[PDB]
């Protein structure tokens, strides 16, 4: 086995999280109480999708998941939930005071009353891995415990599992539905003590699941639920390849392969097509070409930027379904045929490709509809330098008045932590421009 | 024997038998205490009617100055003494008198909200340009603290 | 972060307080009684924020109710919930204030202090997270003022790490019974600023006018002025005490509202204004409430918006309405009037949605401001307090109970230092 714990931290988090189980149970034929019919094996086994399901003796397939919060409300819906009896009871951790919306309370004050015990939790989880590669972390920037203890979280795990390899799943903030204006503060101050513990960091920004959501699904408010979804079926997109036979990103160590050139510049761009309603049940098929072209289409990404206006480095296609290579190798062919993207000098200017046949799953109960095939494109460009400039300038307006920082030096926090911050978020901004002529 | 410290605290204390004593022995009707106050300015200030009437029938002058300026009326109509106001008024108070804070009997009356002491102050002739130090007449001071009630009283 | 510690101090804290809970209590389904005999279970989801369950299926307040004159706890107790508090939770002395803040700080009011914190460490204890502590009381008096903000100072030493949140009704002339109110006000004023984290000011000034010349009551009584202060207490209040994200707890309001620690003074509003049972109205709309709440009439702190700049702001809408009609409203405002937010603040305006309107309407809009034109309220307790200290009026009240001359200097001090400090952020520029 290799297996791959899922860490889920914060209110975005563990609902992220719970979506995205929910659909992993759908896509390999687990029922709700963890049995699965379709397993010849008889309380255990070696097969693709045990790197994600450990496996009891009475035939039960237990995520390998942990969900933290430092207040229950979230994780008490997981606990009551259709998915009450899928999860190790144990590796469901809360306190009952959260952080407030400040990094701070949740990487020194809040945060550390309980993160001996996620540590020995997670310790737990690793000594049933005969070959553990790492982990995969769901947070939100925004939040005091999605920033603060994530953050702590992420210093501990480069401690005691220097081997490992660490993903990041994040949620970029956006007004549509921010809940605190202190989120720009907190965004940096994570990314800044996590970009040395992280290899590879997928930004979902909230903005563009939203505009997705009412675009391309037609929903007037999108809740929560609309967004998550949405992203739940981006995100196992992204680690099918973990889960299942396939030739490409077949391991955590792979994803910074194919993915990360240098160290620092870790956050790749996903963009993901086709979104159809579900009520448009009997639209016509689109082709490879089409749901390929859509992959450079600004509307279907997962963050707000333009790559036209960048330079790639690294670019991944992993389509899914009714997918003959050959289509795809002339779909590609096109794609070079467009002036627009520009790749760098020093890297082979080429594609990766993988190719899942299995139809995508989407959930009952959702707002997509059921598809032939899909594909989610994963690219390294510098384009997504706008984004952290977007933040950065907001944090700049703020801080240049000290708007709020008193709250995260009176909770265990040197307010020289926020110029520091800045400055490597400063250092990131140039090293983007460094790589893109 | 002096009786003009007595006189004055029995004039604060609103003790109307010892104040009619007091006088009856002598006791200094115009006696000041280190602030530059009368037994009037005190009996003003706390609202002792009848006492501000007696003083003022027996030759106390009823626009003393202490030593920031302050006359009887200023106090009466800073704390908000009508009838005593009125009293004062009838036996000549200067209704335009200013302290050393630039301040007339009507800018206290204005800061402090009596409006029924407004209004007999301009009765009786209070200017509505009268400017403190800081340039403000009394209207300057409901204008910029958004006190309709009086602005409407001084535009009339 | 769950319970919430009430306390009510004196005759303007234990008057309000009690129609508070007479408000909020019918909201949510319990009875003078405390049984609960509501219509729907999200009146139960959140209700331990401000209420005890004492076992018989009953409800109990978590209040605490004190004041030095024994005359109005026979006062609560005979009002339409009188006998839902806890007996044990009336901490009275017989000796008032006299509306003297020295008193109620120093003398009268210290000898009762430690007898008032047995209760709360009693309420306390009990709790499984305690959040903080809500007050409720009088800057212009006595026992309200003075032994209120003792009582803040000492909760604060004793809980340093839980939020104090008050409501302090501000003193004016057209409402007052004397002259020394500037005093216990200015003197108050210094204790908030260094110890709450949140006061919302509710303006004797602001209550009398909108009585007096929007709806129209001849001669406001305090029953008139306590109407608009219980609605206004039971909109803010209402993301704590039903299910929903934005400003949950007290600590996360905090955080979002307050970026600077001593500018903590919200300026509250509402909309629509009633009479008390003369609510029955056309119906109002999304684009009229939204202007009706930051009209300058409809806010109960006697200060313009339009004079100053929002630091913060905190919307708060109840009824079943469209929500992103109330969406494209709230940033039709700021972008339309896009001066008076400050710029270096982004996305400084939050909006929540509660679909439980308050009693008698079915739509509603509460208003909770962070603007720079505060300054307007405190500057005119300023003119007042240096009117009178100048002469030195009555401060022989105060030093004869152990005060000394050179606390009004200083509070005088402290006053214009939240003055200056307000101005310098209403001119400062993104640049
Ligand atoms: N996509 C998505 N975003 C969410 C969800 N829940 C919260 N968010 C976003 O996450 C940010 C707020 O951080 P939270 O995760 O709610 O806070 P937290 O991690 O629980 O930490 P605390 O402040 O202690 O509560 C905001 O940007 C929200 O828009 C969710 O379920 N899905
Ligand atoms: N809004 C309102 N204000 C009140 C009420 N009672 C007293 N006040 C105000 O509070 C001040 C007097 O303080 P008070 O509470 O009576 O004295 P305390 O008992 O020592 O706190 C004045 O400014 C009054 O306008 C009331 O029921 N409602
Ligand atoms: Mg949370």
């Amino acid at each position: 086995m290799r297996e791959c714990i899922s860490i889920h931290v914060g209110q975005a988090g563990v609902q992220i999280g719970n979506a995205c189980w929910e659909l992993y149970c759908l896509e390999h034929g687990i029922q709700p109480d963890g049995q699965m019919p379709s397993d010849k094996t008889i309380g255990g086994g070696d097969d693709s999708f045990n790197t994600f399901f450990s496996e009891t003796g009475a035939g039960k397939h237990v995520p390998r998941a942990v969900f933290v919060d430092l207040e229950p409300t979230v994780i008490d819906e997981v606990r009551t939930g259709t998915y009450r009896q899928l999860f190790h009871p144990e590796q469901l951790i809360t306190g009952k005071e959260d952080a407030a919306n400040n990094y701070a309370r949740g990487h020194y004050t809040i945060g550390k009353e309980i993160i001996d015990l996620v540590l020995d939790r997670i310790r737990k989880l690793a000594d049933q891995c005969t070959g553990l590669q790492g982990f995969l972390v769901f947070h939100s920037f925004g939040g005091g415990t999605g920033s603060g203890f994530t953050s702590l979280l992420m210093e501990r795990l480069s401690v005691d599992y220097g081997k490992k390899s660490k993903l990041e799943f994040s949620i970029y903030p956006a007004p549509q539905v921010s809940t605190a204006v202190v989120e720009p503060y907190n965004s940096i101050l994570t990314t800044h003590t996590t970009l040395e513990h992280s290899d590879c960091a997928f930004m979902v920004d909230n903005e563009a699941i939203y505009d997705i959501c009412r675009r391309n699904l037609d929903i007037e408010r999108p809740t929560y639920t609309n967004l998550n979804r949405l992203i739940s079926q981006i995100v196992s997109s992204i680690t099918a390849s973990l889960r299942f036979d396939g030739a490409l990103n077949v391991d955590l160590t792979e994803f910074q392969t194919n993915l990360v050139p240098y160290p620092r510049i870790h956050f790749p761009l996903a963009t993901y097509a086709p979104v159809i309603s579900a009520e448009k049940a009997y639209h016509e098929q689109l082709s490879v070409a089409e749901i390929t072209n859509a992959c450079f289409e600004p509307a279907n990404q997962m963050v707000k930027c333009d790559p036209r206006h960048g330079k790639y480095m690294a670019c991944c296609l992993l389509y899914r379904g009714d997918v003959v290579p050959k289509d795809v190798n002339a779909a590609i062919a096109t794609i070079k045929t467009k002036r627009s993207i520009q790749f760098v000098d020093w890297c082979p200017t080429g594609f990766k490709v993988g190719i899942n046949y299995q139809p995508p799953t989407v959930v009952p109960g959702g707002d997509l509809a059921k598809v032939q095939r899909a594909v989610c494109m994963l690219s390294n460009t510098t384009a997504i330098a706008e984004a952290w400039a977007r933040l950065d300038h907001k944090f700049d307006l703020m801080y240049a008045k000290r708007a709020f920082v008193h709250w995260y030096v009176g909770e265990g926090m040197e307010e020289g932590e926020f110029s520091e911050a800045r400055e490597d978020m400063a250092a990131l901004e140039k090293d983007y421009e460094e790589v893109g002529v | 024997s002096d009786l003009g410290k007595k006189l004055l605290e029995a004039a604060r204390a609103g003790q109307d038998d010892e104040v009619r004593i007091l006088m009856a022995n002598g006791a200094d009707v115009n006696a000041t205490d280190a602030s530059g106050l009368t037994p009037l300015h005190l009996a003003a200030t706390y609202g002792h009617l009848e006492i501000v009437e007696v003083l003022l029938k027996h030759g106390a002058d009823v626009n003393a100055i202490d030593i920031m300026g302050s006359t009887p009326l200023h106090l009466a109509a800073l704390i908000g003494h009508l009838e005593i106001v009125e009293v004062l008024l009838k036996h000549g108070a200067d209704v335009n008198a200013v302290d050393t804070w630039g301040d007339t009997p009507l800018h206290l009356a204005a800061i402090m909200g009596h409006l029924e002491i407004v209004e007999v102050l301009l009765k009786h002739g209070a200017d509505v340009n009268a400017q403190d130090k800081f340039g403000k007449t009394a209207f300057d001071i409901s204008i910029d603290n958004g006190n309709e009630d009086l602005a409407e009283i001084l535009q009339k | 972060m769950r319970e919430i510690v009430h306390i009510q101090a004196g005759q303007c804290g234990n008057q309000i307080g009690a129609k508070f809970w007479e408000v909020i209590s019918d909201e949510h389904g319990i009875d003078p009684t405390g049984s609960y005999h509501g219509d729907s279970d999200l009146q139960l989801e959140r209700i331990n924020v401000y209420y005890n369950e004492a076992t018989g299926n009953k409800y109990v307040p978590r209040a605490i109710l004190v004041d030095l004159e024994p005359g109005t706890m026979d006062s609560v107790r005979s009002g339409p919930f009188g006998q839902i508090f806890r007996p044990d939770n009336f901490v009275f002395g017989q000796s008032g204030a006299g509306n003297n803040w020295a008193k109620g700080h120093y003398t009268e009011g210290a000898e009762l202090v430690d007898s008032v914190l047995d209760v709360v460490r009693k309420e306390s204890e009990s709790c499984d997270c305690l959040q903080g502590f809500q007050l409720t009381h009088s800057l212009g008096g006595g026992t309200g003022s003075g032994m209120g903000t003792l009582l803040i100072s000492k909760i604060r030493e004793e809980y340093p790490d839980r939020i104090m949140n008050t409501f302090s009704v501000m003193p004016s002339p057209k409402v007052s019974d004397t002259v020394v109110e500037p005093y216990n006000a200015t003197l108050s004023v210094h204790q908030l600023v260094e110890n709450t984290d949140e006061t919302y000011c509710i303006d004797n000034e602001a209550l009398y006018d909108i009585c007096f010349r929007t709806l129209k009551l001849t001669t406001p009584t305090y029953g008139d002025l306590n109407h608009l202060v219980s609605a206004t207490m039971s909109g803010v209040t209402t993301c704590l005490r039903f299910p929903g994200q934005l400003n949950a707890d007290l600590r996360k309001l905090a955080v979002n509202m307050v970026p600077f620690p001593r500018l903590h003074f919200f300026m509250p509003g509402f909309a629509p204004l009633t009479s008390r049972g003369s609510q029955q109205y056309r119906a109002l709309t999304v684009p009229e409430l939204t202007q009706q709440m930051f009209d300058s009439k409809n806010m109960m702190a006697a200060c313009d918006p339009r004079h100053g700049r929002y630091l913060t702001v905190a919307a708060i809408f109840r009824g079943r309405m469209s929500m992103k009609e109330v969406d494209e409203q709230m940033l039709n405002v700021q972008n339309k009037n896009s001066s008076y937010f400050v710029e270096w603040i982004p996305n400084n305006v939050k909006t929540a949605v509660c679909d439980i309107p308050p009693r008698g309407l079915k739509m509603s809009a509460t208003f909770i401001g962070n603007s720079t034109a505060i300054q307007e309220l405190f500057k005119r307790i300023s003119e007042q307090f240096t009117a009178m200290f100048r002469r030195k009026a009555f401060l022989h009240w105060y030093t004869g109970e152990g005060m000394d001359e050179m606390e009004f200097t200083e509070a005088e001090s402290n006053m214009n230092d939240l003055v200056s400090e307000y101005q310098q952020y209403q001119d400062a520029t993104a640049d």
